[PDB]
């Protein structure tokens, strides 16, 4: 029996604090704490509502585009605005190319070193890797001399002395069980998926104007100047270029990032059986291509007790059973106000008064809905659109069952998906289905304005009395995101976030109830409770971001 | 061969200055840290976490002392003795302070670390200063922006490399190359302002011809930095003011994060 | 699915129009040739030679008739019944006319075949003139530079393909995505001319601080063209006056290959 | 007897018609001839000097940055400027990155498809075809998967039935060698060299301010303005951005381009003992680094009679020995004047008459020295540097034989580069040691800034009296290239460019004596008359260019 401490939680985005009691090596209890505040709904109070954009993106640039895109949103359900149609694809398009960043970033750059040890594929041979993955992949970059390229430069890294970044990782672990030849595939995949992710934020900012921070968006519609035929604006020629780069994604996503998810399921079956979260699960359509801000390419709704037959559909942004059930907890946060808020009446008033086991730890808030915790982000995603029997979603999840299949004989049931691995699929599966929305949304584009809709803003006005109140929802890479604002006298008079990554890492709740982070970790067996690296592999599969948890 | 080392710690970020190097092409980011630098401290990418990372930093703090590169993003909490960013149990500014002792340079980089930033906007819910408040006896040099081009950042580190000092810096400590003149006084809409030539709503006919930005708020006459001419993400044509928006003053103190979007520049 | 029809003629040209092709990212070349067009006839890169590729050329013409885009580089000399360009032994002016029949459209690509260029200027030996003079009774688009962005071509030829018509042109039939606006009313250097920073020599104080080139001989004031935005080769910031050198005037009748480099412009 | 044409020649520059007389089915006699003048010389005449560049700059965008070169260079001679050594690096750089995209062009987009045959590739076994490089190369993208993806690309070319650019080309022709397996490797290199040539131009474009048609240039050094510290000008980020493109170059040539040119050589071993064009062979020294216009990184000299152990070096473009012997006669060329004419009292006075065999049938003139035929380019190149007893050159000649020898058996002499595969040989070697040239001039250029030395430019001044002489040399990727320029009164009274396929094009000269494009093809087996590929392949191994060749 011990207590440890995880601080920092490296490789995700922000400040984390993790503690474990681990009995009879596991894990028996946890607390997840967030420990960085800035206060970014006080800053954007008082403004003028079609500012709040550009400061509340700022809540994150790991997720950037996000927090911009919900904010306009909001301002827009407050004031009854109906966003042009081509404003619809620029956002969609940016938010898809975002996302697929995004993913990428974390299955390489954030995860894959908790699986992979890299010290293990110098002793690998080129050649019987790269044949490992005949008839299991045809990417055309995964040949003996690519891997060897890979493998010298690992080897220099190592005889420099100078391991930077990769020192004093667990290599080694008794939980590393892949072959030295998966480990070496895994290090040159991971350099490769930096080149794709680059291609991926270049849609981005052709639209945007840059990316870290997107500057083209406005209550009302986008900033981009539609005209085929005009010099310095948004012409075919702008057009083309945006599309030669969507055309660079899918290759990487389908033959390296997919199979890769399946491989490391392979090796590491037991995690299909841990790291359930919740039994409650919640996402929000998204990519909506009509004229009255509907008509959302992906589904959305509610599952409640794992169960998918029974699910509420949820097809509207305006849905009142979805905007009624939302409220937050402060009980074990640093806030003074504890009761469960609704977040047009939410308040954000700091209480800091130290760690304790039993009353506040986090800067992170605890989100409920209609009182119930709740998983949100790309397991969430998936179990809905199984439910909503979507083909696109049970035929992408198919294809890294049969790799899976291919590689140990055995197959992947619904259940297993309530789990650690089955988090990392959701992940993936989202990543792949994303390059079909790029190809719809840049087709709808050139489409409309061939038919003469050049249109992109609708200028609003705001009545200097009254109150209004509103909320923009937002399927982002880590699940339902909300902005609410509330207009008294012209200004902002309220802005509440409820964050994804709050509804996960948020601490225990007005009843004291688990989330799903904490959760997450009960039962997970740990080794070597020095090196608790069972414990941050589960942590990882939920992709933290604590600027976006605690803003 | 033995490469430059550099510690990396975020205080009041938003990560979005770290996210700007995964967006380099010279160097990219693969190439920055196996063949430029030994990046010995940075918690987004690093491998190892808790105590073993913590490990990692003392270590190289000590083997390097007088020659790694600090750089910090993110505004520094100073409220309540410093809680409102704690990492292994102690404030982000004792950390900041410790690291700073050993450091060959110190550079604070995006507009949060260099004059405070969003974070220190409106009512400044948690003290939050720059890092050059936080240590007043070093010359810390300022790469502002909402985040920075990233080879803002990567051209500075690469002259104090390759010619063993820093660039040529402003009165700000900016580095000239990047910062040293207005926007508005090398923008390529600038004959249009000159001659009434004003966009005045999106998608109106003057805006779908590219015409200035002034009258919807652009901050260009007011902020220093290279958006004009190096622009962003290496593909040509890429600014906030060419897709079509105004400049918001992301870079310059008391403009970005105080004035309105539509809120009219001082013009000289 | 099939893939429209390209025909490529070449008269009095420097092969600099072709080459501006293997440039191109937005279709690269490579994606032109397999995905966008199909080449039917190029003698830079056919593999058929001699009377083998002008059979070629002879069962294009006829099974693509009305529905083929014809596309010229170089001057077309007249001086001595057409002798100073033959190939397969009868003047180029016959092979052009010929192929202009049945074409869909038609594309003057470069300066040489738009006005006549480099090949027509000084005493003009050659007689030679451009592609709509010899066609008076055809509409010919003109893409001038020397030679132009391979995208102001690419664009127009998609244009064609997906909307099924010609981009809007101006009054010498040239593009206006492209060619709508002189250089100098949308320079980023406009500030320094409004201010009077003018570089005076190459390598001067404010020359090596990116000042205005029009003492240099600047021709931006009486060039159309979009060199200060879509600029060169996709990798940002590339154009001549970017690099340090005035523009020429090249896009532009009676300024490029007329006037001397350092010879003022009229400005306007 | 039967009398052939072809015309035009494609896979070349400009315009070009060749006729043979064939003799038992091999060709005994053969015409070339130009078939466009434009007449540059008149055109730049009666200007300033400092603005020739500019317009003979466009003599040739398939060579450009050669003319601007040679102009700027024959006014500085003229007017005794010393270039300063920045400007010369910059120069260095342009010229050296322009000719590593040429040659790799010239190889596989102009030269490929006569020794390659697209439809026997439809038939590889892709497994086989990367099994055949192991051991051989070390290139990332030699995979069975890559090489899949390719031939399903050719496929579906063919399944159109759109050949384009591929149709009627000499598929089972008798003269085509290779395997399946081989012809499927080179279009996958075809196609990868198209993303490297971009690559290089790249490094140009950066210095340049575009690519074709530099812009950077002046009599008195380059318009570049070097400042570390400067907004908009060449700084230290620039200077980044170019090492970023030189950097990628490397790779390609030594795995993919050197290797090919050892595999073509195996399977076409009679082409060594074909296609000499000469016994005499010049270059001149390139790439000069000190303050005068000297010490010249690549040597030159002149080869007589094949006797490399006799040569006369050549260190100066100075060389009054050089200068002396340099003639044009124009007794078979439609010029009016006949007589053998060294350049600075050179007329080109049109007199077109028609084709005669034994009268006028060209536009390229008769360049000779002291009285002899001359090839020049690459092969020129090489074995100069050979003479000299460059260890780089000797080398490089080495790694591309001991190729050969594991394929073949056999080792190659000296003897057997005076042909077709010798020609192709040179100028694979001059691709490998540029890269070295562009490492060496990027950190001279770094080494000299960081010394404080940011000078660019020395202004001329031009006498407004007087009469005055200047030539600027430089070795062009086809060889030696002069522009010989008379000023009178500060202005042009004279220009004439001696360009380096005039030398190897030109026809029957004053003493009726055979150049080398004419003296290569005696000999030459022609199986099918209809169908001449064996004369275009020795054609094209002298890498014409016709704009060049007449101006
Ligand atoms: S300057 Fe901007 S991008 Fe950088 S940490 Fe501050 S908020 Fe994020
Ligand atoms: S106001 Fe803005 S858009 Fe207009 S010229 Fe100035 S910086 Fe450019
Ligand atoms: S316009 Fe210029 S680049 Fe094009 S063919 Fe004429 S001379 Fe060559
Ligand atoms: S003269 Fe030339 S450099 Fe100066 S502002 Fe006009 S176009 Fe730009
Ligand atoms: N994705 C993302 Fe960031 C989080 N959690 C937001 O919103
Ligand atoms: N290289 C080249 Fe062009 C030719 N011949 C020149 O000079
Ligand atoms: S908002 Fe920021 S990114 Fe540049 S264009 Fe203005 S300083
Ligand atoms: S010389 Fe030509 S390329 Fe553009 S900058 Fe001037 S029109
Ligand atoms: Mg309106
Ligand atoms: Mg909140
Ligand atoms: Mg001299
Ligand atoms: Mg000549
Ligand atoms: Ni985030
Ligand atoms: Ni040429």
């Amino acid at each position: 029996s011990q207590r440890i401490t995880i601080d920092p939680v490296t490789r995700i985005e922000g400040h984390l604090r993790i503690d474990c009691e681990i009995e009879n090596g596991v894990v028996s209890k946890a607390w997840a704490s967030g420990t960085m505040w800035r206060g970014m709904e006080e800053i954007v109070k008082n403004r003028d509502p079609r500012d709040a954009w550009m400061i509340v993106q700022r809540i994150c640039g790991v997720c950037t585009t996000t927090h911009a895109l919900s904010s306009v949103r909001a301002a827009e359900s407050a004031l009854n605005i109906d966003v042009p149609v081509n404003a619809q694809y620029i956002r969609n398009i940016i938010l898809a190319a975002h996302t697929t960043h995004d993913h990428i970033v974390h299955f390489y750059q954030l995860s894959a070193l908790d699986w992979v040890d890299i010290t293990s594929a110098l002793q690998a041979d080129p050649t019987k890797a790269s044949e490992m993955l005949k008839g299991v992949s045809t990417w055309h970059l995964n040949s003996p001399e690519e891997f060897t390229k890979v493998q010298n430069k690992i080897k220099d890294l190592v005889a420099s002395g100078q391991l930077g970044i990769f020192a004093n990782g667990y290599w080694g672990h008794p939980a590393m069980k892949l072959p030295p030849e998966v480990n070496l595939i895994a290090v040159a995949h991971y350099l490769q998926a930096l080149e794709s992710q680059r291609d991926a934020n270049r849609v981005v900012a052709l639209l945007g104007g840059k990316t870290p921070h997107i500057q083209n968006l406005a209550v009302g519609g986008v900033a981009n100047p539609i005209n085929l035929d005009g010099l310095g604006v948004l012409n075919l020629e702008r057009l083309m270029y945006i599309k030669s780069f969507i055309d660079k994604l899918s290759d990487f996503v389908e033959q390296v990032y997919k199979v890769d998810t399946a491989v490391i399921a392979a090796f590491y079956p037991e995690w299909l059986t841990r790291g359930k979260g919740a039994v409650n699960y919640l996402s929000v359509p998204e990519f909506p291509t009509d004229s009255k801000n509907g008509s959302f390419l992906f589904p959305g709704g509610y599952i409640e007790n794992a169960d998918l037959s029974s699910y509420r559909p949820i097809t509207s942004h305006s849905d009142e059973y979805l905007i009624k059930g939302i409220q937050e907890s402060a009980k074990h946060s640093w806030y003074k106000d504890e009761a469960p808020q609704a977040p047009w009446e939410g308040t954000t008033i700091p209480a800091y008064d130290g760690w304790s086991d039993d009353g506040k730890y986090s800067w992170v808030k605890s989100p409920t809905f209609y009182g119930k915790t709740v998983e949100v982000g790309p397991l969430a995603n998936m179990l809905v659109k199984l439910a909503a029997g979507r083909e696109s979603t049970q035929n992408k999840l198919n294809e890294i069952v049969a790799i899976y299949q291919k590689l140990t004989g055995n197959t992947l049931e619904v259940a297993q998906l309530h789990s650690t691995l089955g988090r990392i699929i959701g992940r993936t599966v989202h990543s792949s289905e994303l390059q079909d929305i790029l190809q719809n949304q840049y087709s709808a584009l050139i489409t409309n304005i061939g038919k003469g809709d050049h249109t992109t803003f609708v200028k609003p006005n705001i009545p200097a009395t009254g109150e209004f109140k509103g909320v923009g929802f937002l399927e982002a890479p880590r699940g339902m995101l909300s902005h609410w604002m509330v207009i008294k006298d012209g200004i902002i008079s309220n802005y509440q976030a409820v964050v994804p990554s709050t509804w996960n890492s948020g601490p225990r709740n007005f009843n004291d109830d688990v989330g799903p982070y904490e959760q997450s970790l009960v039962g997970t067996p740990v080794a070597d409770p020095n090196k608790p690296l069972e414990v941050v592999r589960t942590i990882h599969s939920f992709d933290p971001c604590m600027a976006c948890a605690v803003h | 061969p033995q490469r430059p080392p550099v510690i990396w710690i975020g205080a009041q970020e938003c990560t979005g200055c770290t996210e700007s190097l995964l967006r380099a092409t010279h160097p990219t980011v693969e190439n920055l840290v196996l063949e430029t630098i030994s990046l010995e401290y940075h918690e987004v990418l690093s491998a190892a976490f808790g105590h073993q990372v913590e490990e990692n930093k003392h270590n190289a703090l000590e083997k390097y002392k007088g020659q790694y590169v600090l750089v910090v993003d993110g505004s520094i909490p100073l409220k309540d003795n410093g809680i409102y960013c704690m990492v292994a149990g102690e404030p982000i500014v004792d950390h900041i302070r410790k690291a700073a002792e050993g450091a060959a340079a110190i550079i604070a980089i995006g507009s949060c670390s260099a004059w405070g930033g969003v974070a220190a906007a409106g009512v400044n819910p948690t003290g939050a200063v720059s890092l050059q408040e936080v240590l007043p006896g070093k010359t810390v040099i300022n790469i502002p922006g909402c985040p920075p081009n990233p080879h803002n950042f990567l051209a500075t580190v690469a002259h104090i490399i390759t010619y063993g000092k820093p660039p040529k810096l402003d009165d700000k400590n900016r580095p000239t190359f990047a910062y040293g003149r207005l926007i508005h006084e090398h923008c390529e809409r600038r004959p249009h302002f000159d001659a009434g030539r004003f966009a005045k709503e999106f998608g109106d006919e003057g805006h779908r011809e590219g015409w200035c930005l002034c009258h919807l708020g652009c901050k260009g006459p007011e902020t220093y930095g290279n958006c004009s001419t190096l622009q962003f993400c290496d593909v040509g044509g890429v600014w906030p003011v060419a897709i079509g928006h105004p400049c918001y003053g992301c870079n310059e103190e008391g403009i970005g994060f105080h004035k309105g979007i539509h809120q009219l520049a001082n013009v000289e």
